């Protein structure tokens, strides 16, 4: 959330995917991606996290 | 029709004159935006740095922004009265065309 | 001898606070501090960046060998920023709270 | 003419002649002075004030670009920006020279009127730090 008020989406993407490299599946964080890629306007990779989602999720109103 | 063109031309005289002041003030009022945000740069810079200048700068444009405001409430007070009195200029030449 | 070239350039360039290198990898640019704590790349027109902030000293190098590219290092009296530019982050920001001289 | 009776006297009693001076002053004279001094402290005293705000008027056209926002009364200022900073270089040179200079007309007009007024000389230079024209004859030709 900082790393986006500073207007830099790829430190927060890369800060989001060193996260999911800790917690290896967590909802939140690719929500997180797939927001900053619907945001730059990228809906091929916003969908594919979403889709990973629900691979996870499968409820996720979001996704 | 031309002691009722001479209140016309106040009345429009009055609203160019109202024009002018706004751009006025718009202008005063950019300014003082840009240099009072140069001062909040300055206080969010954790480290000292003489800036008298700015404010001295802020406290004229500040100054000429209240005159100018005051400057436009008169106008629009006199633009008020022109106003009324032309409205009971029409219609005593709208009562003289019906005659 | 005589100037290969010579461009002016529309604004005033901090004392020591230049540096020179490859930003994009294969194109190298010229980084330079200016006064109201800015700074602007030559990219061959010009792209400025806001430092907000009194540079004390500027350099390019690679920080990480593992690329090529060039950081962008803005000390601050009061901080210290590396800052990849072909894409808009930073490769860490720290508070030295001493000085950059 | 002071400076003249000091040197000329003081040749003389290195020679011990003896001599003996004396002198007319107009009384416009002194205002004449004052009025030819006048130019250069109001116009040193005006680069000064405009060298005070230079700084902060490139400090905002760095960002604005100073074509939409600023008065052309500090725009001015702008385009002379370093004939103001190069004339500022040698400002408090003309200022030291100009202050000693009326301190010393100061002295020696009341030393031929008759009295000493080194007491008040320090008087004076707060005068000169205000420095309204009108008031510094009143200073002249009152204390």
């Amino acid at each position: 959330k900082v790393y986006i008020s500073l207007d830099q989406p790829l430190t927060a993407l890369n800060l989001f995917k060193q996260g999911l490299d800790k917690f290896p599946g967590e909802v939140t964080l690719l929500c997180g991606i797939a927001r900053i890629y619907e945001e730059m306007n990228n809906i091929s990779s916003a969908t594919e996290y979403y889709k990973e989602v629900l691979k996870q999720d499968n409820t996720h109103v979001e996704a | 029709l031309e002691e009722y063109f001479e209140l016309i031309d106040h009345h429009f005289e009055l609203r160019i004159n109202g024009e002018k002041l706004e751009e006025l003030l718009s202008e005063r009022a950019v300014q003082f935006r840009a240099i009072q945000r140069r001062l909040l740069t300055r206080f969010k810079d954790k480290t000292p740095a003489p800036l008298q200048h700015l404010d001295t700068l802020l406290d004229g444009t500040y100054k000429q922004v209240i005159a100018l405001a005051d400057a436009v409430e008169e106008n629009q007070d006199n633009l008020f009265q022109s106003f009324t009195r032309l409205k009971s200029a029409t219609h005593l030449v709208i009562l003289l065309i019906g005659l | 001898l005589q100037p290969v070239f010579t461009l002016k350039l529309r604004h005033k360039i901090s004392p020591r606070m230049v540096a020179v290198g490859r930003y994009d990898g294969t194109h190298p640019c010229l980084a330079a501090a200016t006064q109201a704590g800015k700074v602007f790349i030559h990219n061959p027109d010009v792209s400025l960046l806001n430092i907000n902030q009194t540079v004390s000293c500027l350099t390019a190098g690679v920080l990480n060998p593992e690329l090529g590219y060039d950081a962008l290092l803005v000390g601050t009296q009061t901080n210290l920023l590396a800052y990849d530019v072909y894409n808009n982050s930073d490769l860490f920001y720290r508070e030295v709270a001493d000085g950059a001289s | 003419i002071s400076i003249l009776k000091d040197v000329l006297s003081k040749e003389a009693t290195k020679r011990k002649i003896n001599l003996n001076i004396s002198y007319e002053i107009n009384e416009v004279s002194v205002k004449h002075t004052l009025k030819l001094i006048h130019p250069k402290l109001e116009y040193q005293l005006l680069l000064a004030k405009k060298v005070q705000l230079i700084d902060a008027l490139k400090e905002l056209q760095v960002h604005e670009g100073n074509t939409n926002f600023l008065i052309p009364e500090y725009r001015c200022i702008l385009e002379e920006a370093d004939h103001l900073q190069e004339e500022y270089k040698k400002q408090p040179a003309h200022l030291e020279r100009l202050y000693g200079m009326i301190t010393d007309l100061f002295i020696d007009k009341f030393k031929f009127k008759g009295t000493n007024v080194k007491t008040k000389v320090p008087l004076l230079l707060e005068i000169l730090d205000s420095y309204d024209q009108n008031a510094l004859i009143a200073f002249f030709d009152a204390a």
